[PDB]
C-alpha cells in the first residue's frame, strides 16, 4: 500500500462564454432603401420581417436573462472589513483595487485588457461596474461566511477555522492544518502569484471569448457584404435599375433583388438562432458552476478543477466569467506492507477509520490520505467475529488503555 | 488623382468636391426604432416614448445611453427593476402618479462583523 | 477519416480499466497508489453504510456473484435484440439524408 | 420497520452516441458540375457557398 | 448543424459520466444505475462507449 507524506496547493482557470452581442435589423430598411415602390412589392410578401424581427427581439431577450441568471447569485451586498488579518492568507489580488478606477482586480484589469445601413446594436441591461459589485459582493461574502451566506443569513468565522472545516470536508484531520498554516499560506499566495503571470504571458489565454466575437463579427460582415450581387439581374443599385429600365420591365429586376436579399436574411437568422442557443447552454453549465462550486464545496469528480476541491473564487469578463479553483493534491509518497485485520485473543480487530501499516517491525494505523502513525488501541478498532474466516488476518498484540 | 474615398466594407464615405477641390466627409442622417413604455391599461392610460439611438435634437426630455426617453420625470431615488430600458436604466409607474425613470438598485447593503475570535 | 483510431481508442479504455483496477480513484485526483482489491472494496462499502465486516467476511460470495453478472451481461450482449439501437440509429438518419 | 438480511451484485450496460461520420459536400461541383457557364452564372449569388 | 448540436450534446453527457462515475464514487441516484453504485468500468464502442 502507498501512502502520501506531503501536499502541494494548486490554482488551475476556467473561461465560459456566458452571452452574445444584441442585435436588430430593420427587414424593410435592409431590403430596399427608401424606394416606395421596392416597398410596395414587398408588401405583396407576407409577416417575413414580422417573423425576423420577433426571433431578433427573443434573441435579446434570451441574452439579458442569461446574464441575470448568472450573475445575480446574492440578496444583499457584502463589504470586507477594512482590517487584513486573514491568518496569514493574501487576497490583495483578486480583491477590488479602489486606487485606480472603475474599482476593478488587477487580475479582471488583465482580463479586460487582453480582449481588445439597418444594422443596430442594442446596449446591455447590466453594466461592467453592476457586474463588478455583483463579483466583489460574492467574493467578500465567501471570505468572511463561507458557504453559510448562501445557505440562509450570513454567519462571520474565522478563515483559518473555515479552511479546517474544508479540510475536514475531503478526509484530512484539521491537526494538518493547525499544523502547517504558514506552509499552506505560502503555498496559496505562490500559486495566485503564479496564475497572475501566467495569465498574461499565455497568448491562448481567452480563446473562447475571442472567437464568439469574431463569428459575430464575421457574420455580420458576410450578411453586409451580400448587399453588393446582381443575383442575376441588370444591376445590383436600385436608383440606376429604377433610372434605366422602363416600369414594366423593372419589376422582374426588383424582384429578383428582393429574393435573394430576402433568402440572406433568412439564412443570417437562423445561423443566429443556433448559435444564441449554444450560447444558452454554456451560460446554463456556467450558473451550475457557480452554484455548485463558489457558495458550497462539491465531492463530484473533476467538476471543479483537478484534484479534491476546496473553494474558488469568481472573475468577470468581457461576455464569460472566470473561476480560480483551489485544489487539493498528494505529493509525496513512500508504500508499506498492509493487512486487512488483526488478532489479539482469537478475536479480529477492524480499524475505525483508517488503514493498518507497518515499515517492517511494529503495526500502527494511520489516516487514508496522510502519513501520521498512531499506537494501536482499543479506541481505533472495533472486534467483529474470530480469526478463523478473515483471510490474511496478522498476529499482533493490541494495548489496552484501561 | 483620387476622386472618392471608400470603407472597409465598400461603403462610400467621402468625396472631393469638382468645382472646389476640397475633402468633405459623408454620414448617413439618423434613423433608430420607436418603443412605448406603458403600465397595464387597466392601472392607467399614461405612456412614455423611448427614441432609440438618436440624439435629443432630432425630435421633460431625458438622455440615456440608450436613447432620446420622452416623458419620464428623473429621480434621485433606486428601487428595483420593474421595466428594463438599458444600461441600469428602468422605469415604473409609481407616485401624485406618473412616470419616473431611476438607476435600479442591485440590493440592500450589508457588511458581516468579522474578527478572528467572533 | 477520424483524427484517433480503434486501437488507440482501445489504448485509452485499457489504461483506463488498469488504472481502475490497480489505483482505485488516486489516479484522478493526484499520482497513481497501488492498493489491495479487497481493501478497494472494503473501502467502497464503506461509503454507502456499510462496514467492512460484511465483505471480509462473504468475499467468495462476492466474487462468484461478480463473476456470474459478467458472464450473464457477456450473454445478454450476444442473444439480445438489437440492444445497440442508440449507435444505429445515427447511421441510418445520416445514410437517409445523403440518399434523398 | 423492514431491514435487509442479504444483498446481490448487479451489473447493467448503458450505450451512449459520442460523434458521428465526417464529411464534405463541393458546394461548386454539387451544383454546377464541370461547366464554365454554369460556374459563371452562379458566381453572381455572392458568398452562399462559403 | 441541427444534428450536430444533439451529437454534441450527447457527447457532453458521456464525458460528464465517464469522468464522475469511471475515476471514482458517486451518490447521486440513478445516475450510475439504478442501486447503490460501487464501480463502472467503459467500453468501446463504434462511434459510441458502452
Ligand atoms: C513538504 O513539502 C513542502 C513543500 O511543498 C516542504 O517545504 C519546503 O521545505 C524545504 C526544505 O525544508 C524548503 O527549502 C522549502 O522552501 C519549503 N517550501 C516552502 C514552500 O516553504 C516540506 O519540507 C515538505 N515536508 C516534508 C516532511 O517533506
Ligand atoms: C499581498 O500581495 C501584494 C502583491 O501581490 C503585496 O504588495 C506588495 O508589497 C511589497 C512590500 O510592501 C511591495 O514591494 C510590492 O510592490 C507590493 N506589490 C503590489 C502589487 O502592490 C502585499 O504586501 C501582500 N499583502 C501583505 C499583507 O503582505
Ligand atoms: C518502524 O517504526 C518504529 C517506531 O518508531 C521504529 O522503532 C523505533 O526505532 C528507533 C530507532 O530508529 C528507536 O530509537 C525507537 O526506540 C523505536 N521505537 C520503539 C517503540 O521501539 C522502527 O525502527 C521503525 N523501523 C525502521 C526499519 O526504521
Ligand atoms: C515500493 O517499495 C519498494 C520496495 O519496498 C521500493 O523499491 C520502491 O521504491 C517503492 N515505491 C516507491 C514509489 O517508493
Ligand atoms: C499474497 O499472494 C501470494 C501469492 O499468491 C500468497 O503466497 C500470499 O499468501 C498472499 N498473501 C496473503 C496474506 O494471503
Ligand atoms: C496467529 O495466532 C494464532 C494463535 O494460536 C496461531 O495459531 C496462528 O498460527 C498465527 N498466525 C500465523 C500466520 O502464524
Ligand atoms: C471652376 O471655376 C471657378 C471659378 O473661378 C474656380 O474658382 C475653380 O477653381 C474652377 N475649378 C477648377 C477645378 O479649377
Ligand atoms: C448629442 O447631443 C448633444 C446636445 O446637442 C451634443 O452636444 C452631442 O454632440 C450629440 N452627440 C452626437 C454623437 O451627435
Ligand atoms: C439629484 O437631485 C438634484 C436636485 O435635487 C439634481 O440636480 C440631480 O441631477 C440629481 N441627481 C441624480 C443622479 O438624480
Amino acid at each position: 500500500i502507498a501512502i502520501p507524506t506531503n501536499f502541494t496547493i494548486s490554482v488551475t482557470t476556467e473561461i465560459l462564454p456566458v452571452s452574445m452581442t444584441k442585435t436588430s435589423v430593420d427587414c424593410t430598411m435592409y431590403i430596399c432603401g427608401d424606394s416606395t415602390e421596392c416597398s410596395n412589392l414587398l408588401l405583396q410578401y407576407g409577416s417575413f420581417c414580422t417573423q425576423l424581427n420577433r426571433a431578433l427581439t427573443g434573441i435579446a431577450v434570451e441574452q439579458d436573462k442569461n446574464t441575470q441568471e448568472v450573475f445575480a447569485q446574492v440578496k444583499q451586498i457584502y463589504k470586507t472589513p477594512p482590517i487584513k488579518d486573514f491568518g496569514g492568507f493574501n487576497f490583495s489580488q483578486i480583491l477590488p483595487d479602489p486606487s485606480k478606477p472603475s474599482k476593478r482586480s488587477p487580475i479582471e484589469d488583465l482580463l479586460f485588457n487582453k480582449v481588445t445601413n439597418g444594422l443596430t446594436v442594442l446596449p446591455p441591461l447590466l453594466t461592467d461596474e453592476m457586474i463588478a459589485q455583483y463579483t466583489s459582493a460574492l467574493l467578500a461574502g465567501t471570505i468572511t461566511s463561507g458557504w453559510t451566506f448562501g445557505a440562509g443569513p450570513a454567519l462571520q468565522i474565522p478563515f483559518p477555522m473555515q479552511m479546517a472545516y474544508r479540510f475536514n470536508g475531503i478526509g484530512v484531520t484539521q491537526n494538518v492544518l493547525y499544523e502547517n498554516q504558514k506552509l499552506i499560506a505560502n503555498q496559496f499566495n505562490s500559486a495566485i502569484g503564479k496564475i497572475q503571470d501566467s495569465l498574461s504571458s499565455t497568448p491562448s489565454a481567452l480563446g473562447k471569448l475571442q472567437d464568439v466575437v469574431n463569428q459575430n463579427a464575421q457574420a455580420l460582415n458576410t450578411l453586409v457584404k451580400q448587399l453588393s450581387s446582381n443575383f442575376g439581374a441588370i444591376s445590383s443599385v436600385l436608383n440606376d435599375i429604377l433610372s434605366r429600365l422602363d416600369p414594366p420591365e423593372a419589376e422582374v429586376q426588383i424582384d429578383r433583388l428582393i429574393t435573394g436579399r430576402l433568402q440572406s436574411l433568412q439564412t443570417y437568422v437562423t445561423q443566429q438562432l443556433i448559435r444564441a442557443a449554444e450560447i444558452r447552454a454554456s451560460a446554463n453549465l456556467a450558473a451550475t458552476k457557480m452554484s455548485e462550486c463558489v457558495l458550497g464545496q462539491s465531492k463530484r469528480v473533476d467538476f471543479c478543477g483537478k484534484g479534491y476541491h476546496l473553494m474558488s473564487f469568481p472573475q468577470s469578463a468581457p461576455h464569460g466569467v472566470v473561476f480560480l479553483h483551489v485544489t487539493y493534491v498528494p505529493a509525496q509518497e513512500k508504500n508499506f506492507t498492509t493487512a486487512p485485520a488483526i488478532c489479539h485473543d482469537g478475536k479480529a480487530h477492524f480499524p475505525r477509520e483508517g488503514v493498518f501499516v507497518s515499515n517492517g517491525t511494529h503495526w500502527f494505523v494511520t489516516q487514508r490520505n496522510f502519513y501520521e502513525p498512531q499506537i494501536i488501541t482499543t479506541d481505533n478498532t472495533f472486534v467483529s467475529g474470530n480469526c478463523d474466516v478473515v483471510i490474511g488476518i496478522v498476529n499482533n498484540t493490541v494495548y489496552d488503555p484501561l | 488623382f483620387q476622386q472618392f474615398g471608400r470603407d472597409i466594407a465598400d461603403t462610400t464615405d467621402a468625396v472631393r468636391d469638382p468645382q472646389t477641390l476640397e475633402i468633405l466627409d459623408i454620414t448617413p442622417c439618423s434613423f433608430g426604432g420607436v418603443s412605448v413604455i406603458t403600465p397595464g391599461t387597466n392601472t392607467s392610460n399614461q405612456v412614455a416614448v423611448l427614441y432609440q439611438d438618436v440624439n435629443c435634437t432630432e425630435v421633460n426630455v431625458f438622455q440615456t445611453r440608450a436613447g432620446c426617453l420622452i416623458g419620464a420625470e428623473h429621480v434621485n431615488n433606486s428601487y428595483e427593476c420593474d421595466i428594463p430600458i438599458g444600461a441600469g436604466i428602468c422605469a415604473s409607474y409609481q407616485t401624485s402618479q406618473s412616470i419616473i425613470a431611476y438607476t435600479m438598485s442591485l440590493g440592500a447593503e450589508n457588511s458581516v462583523a468579522y474578527s478572528n475570535n467572533s
